[PDB]
């Protein structure tokens, strides 16, 4: 049978450790790639999720399988749509890919757990962010009650709805979830199905492609007469790509290996899409599509190709080396469950910078109030505009200090 | 919003579902780590031995060949490393969180592992 593709987006964000990817899978189908040459490039999850609905109420409708036979039905599912999820992770520095996916975002998905701490910074800021970046469909979710009691849930519950008061955001459903038990997905869906209001997408503003991951998709120990291009995997903002169009690679990269920043950007030209299970022409935005590109498998490995952009022939998106960050600094150091006061900044010292998508490396050049300049090692740009979200070294791994606005 | 939720309670409470480990009598045998009681454990806990050399081998760099109830293969560990690999597999490699069940099968349903119980019938993903 001929399967419609993607055409709403939905997105999921949490908290670290907690488990979101293995949600995502849960939800959907066959296992993700991202975390020698293949599958690992930046952190992000990406699997078909199918929406066929039997009507022929409550909540038990959805499976796997397009082959339904689990609850009592021996007939097929009526058409009603088809999505691809994209997940990005619920860090305090991994940030760059969080925002990125909030502007492709249709619908959103936000999870809090009982097992920490009550009052939570992290998931405030996301919501902040959420606020500022034009969204309204927020849905909330509950990640772990296997082992808690009878009350304790009741509590947590409580304390939510507290927190949740003095906010934008309020047309929110709240289902609690499990990620291991293979049950509770149908009620999901359908919650996704109802609630949301769908949105339609418009082809007349400029297009933008944000490849986050990079493959290399043939058989270890290829032919040289068969040779496939290097698909670049990547989640598409605005505009519809078609068959036919000249592509180009933004920040540029490092070549002579005395050292030299400005060069031209890289050309390249599609071969072939990658979409659901059978191949398809034309690609509609929302979602994580693989674009076979004309480029080398030896370009794509690992840490080069993070956060790099792509746009048709004579575009708009701004290469950087050097970068502006206006930032606003918070009260007090937060994501503790011991409190820090923010220090003034201090000259040469290695901190990550998050703008767009990219997560890399970075240094400090200049001392000032509400603005700083920072060197680049490793590729980086900028989109249309999107916020900013800095991580400085204290104890061990990076932590957070607030969050900035991009003036260019 | 605090009106749909209670109902989900009470759906999630309705859907909800040690003597059986042998006592294992090996001193610590140098060389090639050999076990005899691995045999017993196999059938107690109901499974296949392979799985269990499977297992050793994703724990540590050892080789060795299967021979048919005493098992040689090579490497000098200790007895009670050996017994708390043992006491990890039968946690939080096997059994269920929402349920203490004893019976667990094999079924393969893509390539890698995926084990199913008996008693009610849900699936599981155990990989690390």
């Amino acid at each position: 049978i001929i399967n419609r593709q993607a055409t709403i987006n939905i997105g999921t964000i949490g908290h670290v450790a907690h488990g979101k990817s293995t949600v995502v899978r849960a939800i959907s189908g066959v296992q993700t790639v991202r975390f020698l040459e293949r599958n690992i490039t930046i952190k992000l999850g990406y699997a078909n999720a199918k929406i066929y609905k039997c009507q022929e109420s409550f909540k038990s409708d959805k499976e796997i399988s397009p082959k339904c036979q689990r609850p009592g039905c021996p007939g097929r599912y009526k058409l009603v749509r088809h999505v691809s999820f994209v997940d990005c992770p619920g860090h305090d520095i991994l940030m760059s890919t969080m925002l990125s996916g909030a502007a492709v975002m249709d619908a959103a998905l936000l999870l809090i757990a009982g097992n920490e701490s009550c009052p939570q910074p992290q998931t405030s800021e996301h919501l902040a962010a959420i606020e500022i970046m034009k969204l309204k469909h927020v849905i909330i979710l509950q990640n772990k009650v296997d082992l808690m009691r009878e009350e304790s849930a009741l509590e947590h519950q409580k304390s939510i709805l507290k927190f949740i008061r003095g906010t934008i955001a309020d047309g929110a459903p709240i289902v609690p979830i499990s990620a291991q038990l293979k049950y509770n997905i149908d009620a999901v869906n359908e919650f996704i199905v109802k609630t949301i209001p769908v949105p339609p997408r418009d082809f007349m503003i400029s297009p933008r492609l944000i490849v986050i991951r990079s493959f290399d998709v043939n058989k270890p120990g290829a032919e040289i007469e068969d040779l496939k291009g290097g698909v670049a995997g990547g989640s598409i903002l605005n505009g519809v790509f078609k068959l036919g169009d000249e592509i180009e690679i933004r920040p540029g990269i490092v070549t002579k290996d005395k050292g030299k920043i400005q060069c031209k950007p890289i050309f390249s030209n599609i071969v072939s899409l990658f979409a659901e299970q059978n191949d398809l022409k034309f690609a509609v935005p929302g979602g994580l599509i693989g674009v076979g590109t004309k480029v080398d498998p030896t370009l794509c490995r690992a840490d080069r190709l993070v956060g790099q952009v792509v746009g048709a022939k004579g575009h708009l998106p701004n290469i950087y080396t050097d970068i502006e960050i206006n930032y606003f600094l918070l009260r007090r150091l937060l994501g503790v469950k011991k409190q820090a006061k923010v220090r003034k900044l201090e000259p040469n010292e290695v901190l990550m910078v998050n703008i767009g998508s990219t997560a890399t490396g970075a240094r400090v050049v200049a001392v000032k109030a509400d603005m700083a300049r920072l060197q680049l090692t490793s590729p980086a740009c900028t989109e249309i505009n999107e916020k900013i979200a800095l991580s400085r070294r204290i104890e061990k791994h990076w932590r957070l200090i607030g969050w900035a606005t991009i003036k260019k | 919003v605090g009106l749909p939720y209670s109902e989900l309670l009470s759906r999630f409470f309705n859907i909800l579902r040690k003597f059986r480990i042998p006592p294992p009598v090996c001193l610590r045998d140098g060389k090639k780590t050999i076990f005899s009681n691995i045999q017993d454990i196999a059938e107690k806990l109901h499974r296949s031995p392979e799985h269990l050399i499977q297992y050793l081998f994703a724990e540590l760099g050892t080789s060795g060949s299967v021979d048919g109830k005493r098992l040689v293969i090579k490497g000098k560990f200790q007895s009670k490393q050996m017994e708390n690999v043992l006491r990890r597999y039968i946690l939080e490699y096997v059994t269920c969180k929402t349920c203490k069940s004893i019976n667990t099968e094999l079924k393969r349903e893509n390539r890698l592992f995926f084990m199913v119980c008996k008693s009610c019938g849900s699936t599981r993903s155990v990989s690390s």
